[PDB]
C-alpha cells in the first residue's frame, strides 16, 4: 500500500505534529494507547499509510520527532497521545539552537543529522511502497529552518524519486516572534526552492484572523491554530487513506499544481469554518463551501490572492458529494473570477472527492492554490533581509558558526530570482 | 458470434466496468455471487465447469484504491482474482508515467492474462477497452495495451469507450497534454472509439432525467446501457443482427476517422414516463437532437458521415424504415454528399432491463445511435487550442520529460493531431 | 377532421385554458386524473398508450405563479410536465419585455414543444391561441409566437381568443400601448380573432344570470362554452358540420378584417329557466340583441358582414332556416349591401354539458354566434384615441424604449392602426 | 422563484424592519426561533421570496441591517424576533452619524460601505432570480439619509437592471424631530431622484392622525405606527408571496405607476382601519374599502391629494374578492372624482387582487398614488432649505466632513427642477 513517513522538527513542527496525530488517530479510531476501537472497517483498509502495526493490535505511527533540545519533545511524552509514538523515534539533542539557521544546519544539528537518518531509514524499509516524506517546521526558527533543510537535502540525495511535502509556517507580515527571522527565512527558502517538490505556506497572522472573525473564538491558543493546520494536512492525504469517486494522491496534486519546478510554494485553505453561533444559520452544501474556500478571508497565508493571479488550484472534497455540483461550482468560479487565473493555462482547477468526511462533519473541502501573489511574501522577506544585511545587523552570530558572508548574498540572489520568475508568468501572451 | 473481451483501465474505466458488469449479470440473470440462478451469455462469460460464470474481463490499474473496492465489494466472488491486476503507485495524471516508467513494469502481467483469456475462446470478435481520455493510467497505459494488442491480434476488432474531456468542465490541469498524447498513439491502432463527455451526460441527467443530485454512479450506470445496446446483437437474437465487426466496416469511411459519438433514447424518469407514448418515431427523433447526444459538440454545426441505429425491444421493422425515411428528408439534418447511404439499421428482440434503484424508467422500446459526424472536429480543435496555449511556455513539460520521454514527442503529437483536424475538413467538402 | 392545437399564453389565457380544458374533459368523460372512465376526442387529446389522455396544449407564461397553480391543482396529472413552460420574471405589463428582452429567451423552448406536438398529428387543422389583448406576456409573447408559427406553418389556421380592453373598465394604465402594439404584429399573421370584453361579460352575469358576485372563475367558465361551440363540429357529428377552416373562409371577406365578436344563447339561471320555453327562435333572437353580445360595442350602431350561427343540441334544421329568415327581414338589423348572403349555419347533435357548481342552467338546446360587424370599429377608435392622448406627451415610452425597442415603432403601430379604421369605413359604404 | 433582499438603515429603518419581519413571519407561520409552524401549505409555496431555508427547517430572512452605531441594532437582538436574523448580517459600526448627511455619506459611512456590500452580494448570489432590493430609512436622519443614498448609488451601479424600492419616512410639515432635516432631505432626494425606481413617502404626522381619528388609539407608540407602515409594505409584495386572480409584482407596479422617470415618488394607503368601537358598526365590503383608500384622511402623506391631481393610482386587494365589485368601485371613483386625474392619461387605476387576506382580516387593500400634490412636500423642504442656506445656518458641520458648498446649490437646483417638472404635467392639453 502507499505509505508516508512523517518528520517534525523544532517546537513548531513537533507541536503541530502532536495535534496532527490526534486528528489522524481519531479518524481511524485508535485509542491513545495505540489500540484500535473504531466502528467502521474502512478505517483499517489503509491504516498502513501512517501506522505500523505492532503485536496485539497496537498501531504505532511512523513519525520521526527531531528537536535539538529535549524541552518540547518532553511535553509530547506527557501529552494525551504521548504513549503512541515509538520511544526510539524521539531523536532529541541537548544544546538547542539559538534561533540561528547556522547552528541548526552546520554546527549542532550536523552532529545529530546522522542519528535521525538511522530512524528514518528503518521506517522507509518498513514500508512496502514508500510514496514520500512530510516535514513540519517553521521557517523563522533555528532548529526547524536549520535542521529541516539539512534533513531535506540529505534525504533528497537518498530518495530522489520519492516526494517530500513541507508544511512550513512562514513569518507573518506585521507581527514577528523572532528578531532574526529574515536571515533564517531567506537561507531556508534557498534550500527549499530546489530540494522540495511542494510546500504549504502557513502564517500565524492569517490563522489568528480566521479564529477572530471566521470562527468567533475569543481566546485562541496554539491548541486551536494547530487544529486548522492539521485539518488541512489531513485533507491533502485523504485519498490515500480512504476511497472516493475521484482520487488524488500526493503525486497527483504535485504534477497538476506545479507548472514550473521552482514555483512550488502554495497557500492552503479549509472549509467549512463556522462559529457555533452562526452554525445554525448556514446551510451545508457544495455551493456554500466553494465560495468560502476561494474567499481571500479564509486563506491561511497573509498574501491577498486578489493582488495576483492563480496558476493552478486544487480543491479536495470529502464526505458524501454530488459531482455535478462540484463541477458546476468550479465552473462558476472559473468564469466569475475571470481575471484571477493566468490565461496561458486553459483550466486551473484540479478536483478530487473522498467518500469519508472528517470528524463529525458531513462534508468538507481543502483548498490548495499556487497563486503568484505569494511573490509578495518573498518580496517582503528580501526587503527585510537587505535592511539588516546592508550593515551586518546580526551577521556575527552566523559567521561564528562556520557560515561565510558569501552564502548570504548567494541566498539573497537566489531569492531575488524566484520573485523575478514569479513576476514573469504574471504577464499574459496577449 | 463468440467472445468479445473487455479491458477496463483506470479509475474511470473500472468504475464504468462495475456498472457495465452489474448490467450484464442482471440481463442474463447471473446472481452477484456468480451463480446462474441460456446459450448466449458465453460472449462475455466463461462457465467454470461448476455453474459459476466468470466475466471475460481484465481490470487493470496502477493504484490499488479502485480495484480494492471491487475486491471488497459485492462482486468480489464474481471476478477471477488474477484478472484484477493492480499496481503499486498511481500514474499521478502523468501520461509519461503511465506509458514509460510505471506502465512498462505491469504491461507484461496484463498481456499474460489477455492471452489466457483469448485462448479459451472458439471465436474472438474483438476487445472492448474502457478508459478515460484524460488521465495518467487511463490514457498512458491504454496506449501501451493498444500497441501490444495490435502486434499480437492484428485485424481483430479493438473497440474503445473513451471519456473525452468536456469542453467546459475539467477535473485536471494537464488533460490537454494527456488527451492529445494518447490520441497520437491510438489513432493508428484503434479501430473505432465511442466518445462520451461528462458534461454532456450531466446535462441529460438534469433535463431529461429529473435527478438534481447525479453522481458518477449515475453517469456510469447510464453509460453502461450504451455498451449493452452495442453488444446486444452478439448476446441476443433478432432481425438485422449487427455483429461487432460491422461497426468498423460501416462507421469508419477512412482509417483515421473512427470517433463516433454516443446517443441513447429514451432517457426519461418514472413519473415523466406516464405522459409519453414512446413510439418508434418518438424515440428515434430524439436521437438526432442536440439535447440528447452524449458529447457536448453540437451535431447541427456539422454533417454526418454514418449512423447505426441499434433498435431494441418491441419494435417493428416497418416503423424503423418510415422513421428513418422521415429523418433523411429533413433539410436541417445534413448528410455528406459522398455517402448517399448513411444509416446502418439494427434490431434486437430483448428489451432493455431495469436496474433496481436506478433513475431510468422501464421502457419496452429503446434505441441507441452511433454516429460519425464532422461536428466532432469542434472538440479536437478546442483540445488543440488548449495544448499549444500551454506548450508555448512549457507549462508542465518538465514532469513528462523526467519520466523517460523526449520533448520532440510533444511536437509530433500535435502535428499528427493537426493533420486529423485537416482530414475532417477534407471529408466535409464536396464539389 | 384532426388535431387543433391550443396555446394558452399569459395569466388571462392560462386561467381561461383551465376553464376550457375542465370543460373538454367533462364532455368526453375524461376524469381529472387523465383516465378515460370514443373516436372523436383525438382532436384535442393524445392517447398515451396506456388509457391516459394528455391534452394537446402548450401553457406558456413568464411568471411561475399562474402555472404553479396548475402544477399543484387538481389537473396536475392531466398535463404533460414539459408542456407547462414557465419563465423566471414576468413581463411587468410591458410589451417590449414580453417581445424583445424576456420573450426572446423562452420563445425557442415553446417552439420546440409545438413542433413535437404537431408531429404526432395525422392532420393539423390549426392553432387556438388564448391571450389577453392588454398585458405584457399575453400581448408581447403572442406576437412572437404568431410570427414564429407563421413562418413554420404558413396557410394553417391560427385562431385566437383575445380579451379586448373594455371601453370603460380597465385594470392597467398602459393597455392602449400594449393593445395597439400587438394588433400591429398580429394583423398580418393571425387568421381571425374572437373578441371578448370583461365588462360585457360582467353585464351578462348580472342581467341574464342572477349572480351578484361574479368572479373570473365565472367569466372564464362562461368563455369556455364559446370555444366548445366553435370546436364541437370537429369533436362531434351532426348535420352541417363546420370545420375549423370554414371560419376564415366565411367570416373574413378581406385579409385585414378578421375580428368577429362573440355571442352565446341561452344564458339563464336555473330558477329563471323554469319560466322559459327556450325554443329555437327564442334563443336565436337573443344572439342579435345588444343585451347579450360579449363585446360592449353596440351592434345596432353598425352593419354586419358575416355571421356563423353554431347551433347545438336537440335542434331541427327547418326551424333554423325559419328563424334565420325572420332575422334577415328585420329593418333594424342591417347587412352590408355587397354581401347578399351573410349567414353560415352550423348544426351539431351533442348538447352543451352542465359544469357542476356552475351558474348556467341545463339547456337541451343552445346557439353560439360569431359575427363580423363594422360596429367593432367603435372599439378600435377608442383605443386609438386613448393612445395618442398619452403618446403626445410620452406618458410611458421610456419603459418600452429601454427594453430594446425603438420609438419609431410606436409611430408605425398607430399608422397601421389608423389604416385599419379606414378599412372598416370603406367596407361599410356602398353606392 | 422571484426573490427580494431587504435593507434597513438607521434607527427608523431598523425599527420599521423589526416590525415588518414580525408581520411577514406571522403570515407565513414562522416561529420566532425560525421554525415553521403554519397550517396552510400555501405559505411555503413562495417562502423563498423573503427567507433562505437553513438546515432543520430554520428559515432565515435575507435582511441586511445597517447602522453606524450599535445602539438600535442591539435592541433588535433582544427583541421578540431577534433570534431569526443571521448574526453576520448585523453590519454595525461604532461612531454613529451626528444627524448630518455628510458624515453618513462621505466620512464614516464610506468606511462601512464596503462591509455592507459583502453581505448583500452573498444574499444576491443565494437567490436564483433576484427581482429587486428594498430600503427602509428616514430622509431626516443622518445615517439613513447618508448611508441609504450611498448604498443606493453603489448597488445601482452593480444591479442596474434590477428594481429598488425605498420606503422612506419624510419630514412632517408642522412638527419636526431634527433641526437640520432640510439639509439632509434635500441632499437625500437629490440622490433618490435619479437612482431609485419607486419611493413610498411616509410621514409621522399623517400616521399620528390616522391613529387619532381613524383608529381611536389614545396612546400610539412607534410599536403602532410601524405596524401600519409594515402592513402597506406587506401589501405591495403580496402577489409575489401568494397567488391571486390578477397579480402584480414589483416591476408591474413601477411600470404602471411611473409615467416619467423622475416622477417616481408615491404616497401609500391602507384599508380597512377601524377602531374596535366602530368595528361592529361597519360592514366589510369592497365598496366600503374603496371609499376609505381614496379618502384624503387615510393617506400616509401630509400632502392633501385634493390640492393636486393623480397621474397613476394602484390598489392592491387581498383576500376573497369579487372582480365585478372591484371594477365597479374603481369605475365609480374614476367618474365621481372627475377632476382628480390628469386627462392625458385615459385610465389611471392599476388593479391587483390576491387570494390570501392579511392576519385575521377577511379582506384588505393597499393604496398607492402618484399624485402631483407631492410637489407641495418638496416645495416646503426647498423653502426651509433656502431659509437656512441663505446665511449658512448649519453649513460648517457639512463642510467640515469634506462636502463643498457647490453641492448644496446643485442639490437645490436639482430639487427645484423636480417641482417645475411636476407643475408642468399638472396642466392639461385643453
Ligand atoms: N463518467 C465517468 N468519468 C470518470 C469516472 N471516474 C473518473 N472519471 C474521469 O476521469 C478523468 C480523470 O482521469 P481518471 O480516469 O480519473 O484517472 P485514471 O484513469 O485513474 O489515471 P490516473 O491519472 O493514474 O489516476 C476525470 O476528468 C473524470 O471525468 C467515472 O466513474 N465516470
Ligand atoms: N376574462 C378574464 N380576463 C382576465 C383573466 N385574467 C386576467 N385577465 C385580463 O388580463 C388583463 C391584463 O393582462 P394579463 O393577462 O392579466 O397579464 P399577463 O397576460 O399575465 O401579462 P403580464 O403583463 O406579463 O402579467 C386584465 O385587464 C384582465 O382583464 C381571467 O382570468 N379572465
Ligand atoms: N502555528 C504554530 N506556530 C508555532 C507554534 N509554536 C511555534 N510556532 C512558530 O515557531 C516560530 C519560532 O520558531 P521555533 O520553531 O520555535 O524555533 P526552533 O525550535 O529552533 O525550530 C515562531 O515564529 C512561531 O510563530 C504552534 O504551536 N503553532
Ligand atoms: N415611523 C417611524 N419613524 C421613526 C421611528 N424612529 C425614528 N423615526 C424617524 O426618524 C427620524 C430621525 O432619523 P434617524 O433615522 O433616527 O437618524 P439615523 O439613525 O442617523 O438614521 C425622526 O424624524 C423620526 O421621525 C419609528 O419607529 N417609526
Ligand atoms: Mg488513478
Ligand atoms: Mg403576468
Amino acid at each position: 500500500m502507499r505509505e508516508i513517513v512523517h518528520l517534525q522538527a523544532g517546537q513548531c513542527g513537533n507541536q503541530i505534529g502532536a495535534k496532527f496525530w490526534e486528528v489522524i488517530s481519531d479518524e481511524h479510531g485508535i485509542d491513545p494507547t495505540g489500540t484500535y476501537h473504531g466502528d467502521s472497517d474502512l478505517q483499517l483498509e489503509r491504516i498502513n499509510v501512517y501506522y505500523n502495526e505492532a503485536t496485539g493490535g497496537k498501531y504505532v505511527p511512523r513519525a520521526v520527532l527531531v528537536d535539538l533540545e529535549p524541552g518540547t519533545m518532553d511535553s509530547v511524552r506527557s501529552g494525551p497521545f504521548g504513549q503512541i509514538f515509538r520511544p526510539d523515534n524521539f531523536v532529541f539533542g541537548q544544546s538547542g539552537a539559538g534561533n540561528n539557521w547556522a547552528k541548526g544546519h552546520y554546527t549542532e544539528g550536523a552532529e545529530l543529522v546522522d542519528s535521525v537518518l538511522d530512524v528514518v531509514r528503518k521506517e522507509a524499509e518498513s514500508c512496502d511502497c514508500l510514496q514520500g516524506f512530510q516535514l513540519t517546521h517553521s521557517l523563522g526558527g533555528g532548529t526547524g529552518s536549520g535542521m529541516g533543510t539539512l534533513l531535506i537535502s540529505k534525504i533528497r540525495e537518498e530518495y530522489p524519486d520519492r516526494i517530500m511535502n513541507t508544511f512550513s509556517v512562514v513569518p507573518s507580515p506585521k507581527v514577528s516572534d523572532t528578531v532574526v527571522e529574515p536571515y533564517n527565512a531567506t537561507l531556508s527558502v534557498h534550500q527549499l526552492v530546489e530540494n522540495t517538490d511542494e510546500t504549504y505556506c502557513i502564517d500565524n497572522e492569517a490563522l489568528y484572523d480566521i479564529c477572530f472573525r471566521t470562527l468567533k473564538l475569543t481566546t485562541p491558543t496554539y491548541g486551536d491554530l494547530n487544529h486548522l493546520v492539521s485539518a488541512t494536512m489531513s485533507g491533502v492525504t485523504t485519498c490515500l487513506r480512504f476511497p472516493g469517486q475521484l482520487n488524488a494522491d500526493l503525486r497527483k496534486l504535485a504534477v497538476n499544481m506545479v507548472p514550473f519546478p521552482r514555483l512550488h510554494f502554495f497557500m492552503p485553505g479549509f472549509a467549512p469554518l463556522t462559529s457555533r453561533g452562526s452554525q445554525q444559520y448556514r446551510a451545508l452544501t457544495v455551493p456554500e463551501l466553494t465560495q468560502q474556500m476561494f474567499d481571500a478571508k479564509n486563506m491561511m497565508a497573509a498574501c491577498d490572492p486578489r493582488h495576483g493571479r492563480y496558476l493552478t488550484v486544487a480543491a479536495v472534497f470529502r464526505g458524501r458529494m454530488s459531482m455535478k455540483e462540484v463541477d458546476e461550482q468550479m465552473l462558476n468560479v472559473q468564469n466569475k473570477n475571470s481575471s484571477y487565473f493566468v490565461e496561458w493555462i486553459p483550466n486551473n482547477v484540479k478536483t478530487a472527492v473522498c467518500d469519508i468526511p472528517p470528524r463529525g462533519l458531513k462534508m468538507s473541502a481543502t483548498f490548495i492554490g499556487n497563486s503568484t501573489a505569494i511573490q509578495e511574501l518573498f518580496k517582503r522577506i528580501s526587503e527585510q533581509f537587505t535592511a539588516m544585511f546592508r550593515r551586518k545587523a546580526f551577521l556575527h552570530w552566523y559567521t561564528g558558526e562556520g557560515m561565510d558572508e558569501m552564502e548570504f548574498t548567494e541566498a539573497e540572489s537566489n531569492m531575488n530570482d524566484l520573485v523575478s520568475e514569479y513576476q514573469q508568468y504574471q504577464d499574459a501572451t496577449a | 458470434m463468440r467472445e468479445c473481451l473487455s479491458i477496463h483501465i483506470g479509475q474511470a474505466g473500472v468504475q464504468m466496468g462495475n456498472a457495465c458488469w452489474e448490467l450484464y449479470c442482471l440481463e442474463h440473470g447471473i446472481q452477484r455471487d456468480g451463480i446462474v440462478s441460456d446459450s448466449s451469455f458465453g460472449t462475455f462469460f466463461s462457465e467454470t465447469g461448476s455453474g459459476k460464470h466468470v466475466p471475460r474481463a481484465v481490470f487493470v490499474d496502477l493504484e490499488q484504491t479502485v480495484i480494492g473496492e471491487v475486491r471488497t465489494g459485492p462482486y468480489r466472488s464474481l471476478f477471477h482474482p488474477e484478472q484484477l491486476i493492480t499496481g503499486k503507485e498511481d500514474a499521478a495524471n502523468n501520461y509519461a508515467r503511465g506509458h514509460y516508467t510505471i506502465g512498462k513494469e505491469i504491461v507484461d502481467t496484463v498481456m499474460d492474462r489477455v492471452r489466457k483469456m483469448a485462448d479459451q475462446c472458439s471465436g474472438l470478435q474483438g476487445f472492448l477497452i474502457f478508459h478515460s481520455f484524460g488521465g495518467g493510467t487511463g490514457s498512458g497505459f491504454t496506449s501501451l495495451l493498444m500497441e501490444r494488442l495490435s502486434v499480437d491480434y492484428g485485424k481483430k476488432s479493438k473497440l474503445e469507450f473513451s471519456v473525452y474531456p468536456a469542453p467546459q468542465i475539467s477535473t485536471a490541469v494537464v488533460e490537454p497534454y494527456n488527451s492529445i498524447l494518447t490520441t497520437h498513439t491510438t489513432l493508428e491502432h484503434s479501430d473505432c472509439a465511442f466518445m462520451v463527455d461528462n458534461e454532456a451526460i450531466y446535462d441529460i441527467c438534469n433535463r431529461n432525467l429529473d435527478i438534481e443530485r447525479p453522481t458518477y454512479t449515475n453517469l456510469n450506470r447510464l453509460i453502461g446501457q450504451i455498451v449493452s445496446s452495442i453488444t446486444a446483437s452478439l448476446r441476443f437474437d433478432g432481425a438485422l443482427n449487427v455483429d461487432l465487426t460491422e461497426f468498423q466496416t460501416n462507421l469508419v469511411p477512412y482509417p483515421r476517422i473512427h470517433f463516433p459519438l454516443v446517443t441513447y433514447s429514451p432517457i426519461i424518469s418514472a413519473e415523466k414516463a406516464y405522459h409519453e407514448q414512446l413510439s418508434v418515431p418518438e424515440i428515434t427523433n430524439a436521437c438526432f437532437e442536440y439535447s440528447n447526444q452524449m458529447v457536448k459538440c453540437d451535431p447541427r454545426r456539422g454533417k454526418y458521415m454514418a449512423c447505426c441505429l441499434l433498435y431494441r425491444g418491441d419494435v417493428v421493422p416497418k416503423d424503423v424504415n418510415a422513421a428513418i425515411a422521415a429523418i433523411k428528408t429533413r433539410r436541417t439534418i445534413q448528410f455528406v454528399d459522398w455517402c448517399p447511404t448513411g444509416f446502418k439499421v439494427g434490431i434486437n428482440y430483448q428489451p432493455p432491463t431495469v436496474v433496481p434503484g436506478g433513475d431510468l424508467a422501464k421502457v419496452q422500446r429503446a434505441v441507441c445511435m452511433l454516429s460519425n459526424t464532422t461536428a466532432i472536429a469542434e472538440a479536437w480543435a478546442r483540445l488543440d487550442h488548449k495544448f499549444d496555449l500551454m506548450y508555448s511556455k512549457r507549462a508542465f513539460v518538465h514532469w513528462y520529460v523526467g519520466e523517460g520521454m523526449e520533448e520532440g514527442e510533444f511536437s509530433e503529437a500535435r502535428e499528427d493531431m493537426a493533420a486529423l483536424e485537416k482530414d475532417y475538413e477534407e471529408v466535409g467538402t464536396e464539389s
